[PDB]
């Protein structure tokens, strides 16, 4: 059993209301919310038990509220987001609240609060095919995916081989790079590698794809610019294996 | 109020052991929790400690508790790739809330079998004239330095593991908008192996 939270990321404009959702471990009686602002400590927000709040910190002000709408879901509401609310929000649960009770953590929702949404852009995605030199030298074949020109910076890149997500032979940069470091709203670039055997790459019916889940605007977000509204979306690039 | 963790950052070679500490208040102590938080995963609960002088184990990971002096040691025996994480300690007093330390970030460098450092050029799968440079198959002694030039983009190294052959490799990618750029000079600002393969 595991605590679940969806989505992994959310982008909002400052002043807007956000609702963060959790699925505590089914037989647990105590539920919790913690957050971590980047480079700071994981901090307690609130604990909940038997349809009422149990304990709350100073951070859990007038803007925060918790809800237990049924026997399965647990929610944290931020009435009016601040720039300082950008953080990883974790939900946790424990069977009881004794000294020996473990607090099991969810994977978190990373919330990004923006002052303005005018600088939000999805990525361009390109797949780079394996070098013939590497194939002949090693009998291995590395594909490279490059996601570029996106803002904000918390995308989810994945590899799909023959329509199935793969994790074997993959490594993705843990952090994107700034295309223009000197600019505060700089677009970002992120790279990943997928390495397969030369024989696998040389099968012309093996299909490779790099997919990037971008987190952006929602239907509710207002959009008055000429360009396409930068909504949450998936951007992909593909390559088929090559005999020669 | 304050939970300290030190060293804040440690590098360890795969197969080697390491340890680090967490300090917390002795006044009103009820429990100590240790977690292993791997990149983009749920923080993993390792163990809860309540008894002074106790030692708990979860596989190759062990911890100790001194409630009087207010400290705990965390030990990693024969570090493995999955041990690369931020190790978080958290103190519970009478209340439900946990108070966290700032963590110890552990980087477990992979054992690279038969290093064959090379810099390859990869072309876009689409009809574009774009390309990337891939520095790969170097052992864990190599550090990938940043580009002195603003228009040259260089990623940090990441380790991949091909499970179809139990093979691990390091790599870093470089690309540049510059029309004159070349893969032979891309990683010039890094100390790369003498025998690095530059295909012709």
């Amino acid at each position: 059993p595991e605590v679940t939270q969806t989505p992994s990321h959310q982008v909002t404009q400052m002043g807007q209301e956000v609702i963060l959702r959790c699925v505590p471990i089914s037989n647990h009686l105590y539920f919790y919310w913690y957050r971590q602002i980047l480079g700071q400590k994981v901090e307690f927000l609130v604990s909940f038990y038997n349809n009422e709040i149990s304990e709350k910190s100073e951070i859990f002000d007038d803007q925060f509220s918790v809800e237990r709408p049924d026997g399965s879901n647990f929610t944290l509401k931020i009435r009016s987001t601040k720039l300082e609310d950008s953080a990883m929000y974790f939900c946790a649960s424990s069977r009881l609240a004794g000294g020996m009770d473990e607090q099991f953590f969810g994977p978190g929702t990373r919330l990004t609060v923006l002052e303005d949404l005018k600088n939000v852009f999805p990525p361009e995605v390109a797949v780079f095919e394996p070098s013939e030199a590497e194939i002949s030298h090693t009998q291995k074949a590395t594909l490279v995916c490059l996601a570029t020109g996106f803002y904000p910076d918390h995308v989810e890149l994945s590899w799909w081989v023959n329509g199935k997500e793969v994790h074997s032979g993959v490594c993705t940069d843990p952090q994107p790079l700034k295309e223009q470091p000197a600019l505060n709203d700089s677009r970002y670039a992120l790279s990943s590698r997928l390495r397969v055997s030369a024989t696998f790459w040389q099968n012309p019916r093996n299909h490779f794809r790099c997919q990037v889940q971008f987190y952006g605007l929602s239907e509710n977000d207002e959009w008055t610019q000429d360009r396409a509204k930068p909504v949450t979306q998936i951007v992909s690039a593909e390559a088929w294996g090559r005999a020669d | 109020l304050n939970v300290e963790q030190s060293p804040q950052s440690l590098h360890v070679q795969e197969g080697d052991s390491t340890n680090f500490t967490c300090s917390f208040p002795s006044s009103n102590f009820y429990a100590l929790h240790w977690y292993r938080w791997e990149t983009a995963k749920s923080p993993e609960a390792l163990f809860v400690m309540t008894l002074n002088g106790d030692e708990k184990k979860k596989g190759r990971i062990s911890a100790t508790l001194n409630t009087k002096e207010g400290y705990s040691y965390l030990y990693i025996k024969g570090s493995q790739p999955e041990d690369s994480a931020t190790y978080l300690c958290a103190f519970k007093a009478a209340g439900n809330k946990l108070t966290f330390g700032g963590g110890t970030r552990v980087l477990v460098k992979p054992n690279i079998q038969n290093p064959d450092p090379a810099v390859y050029q990869l072309r876009d799968s689409k009809s574009s004239d774009k390309s990337v440079c891939l520095f790969t198959d170097f052992d864990s002694q190599t550090n990938v330095s940043q580009s002195k030039d603003s228009d040259v983009y260089i990623t940090d190294k990441c380790v991949l593991d091909m499970r179809s052959m139990d093979f691990k490799s390091n790599s870093a990618v470089a690309w540049s908008n510059k029309s004159d750029f070349a893969c032979a000079n891309a990683f010039n600002n890094s100390i790369i192996p003498e025998d690095t393969f530059f295909p012709s």
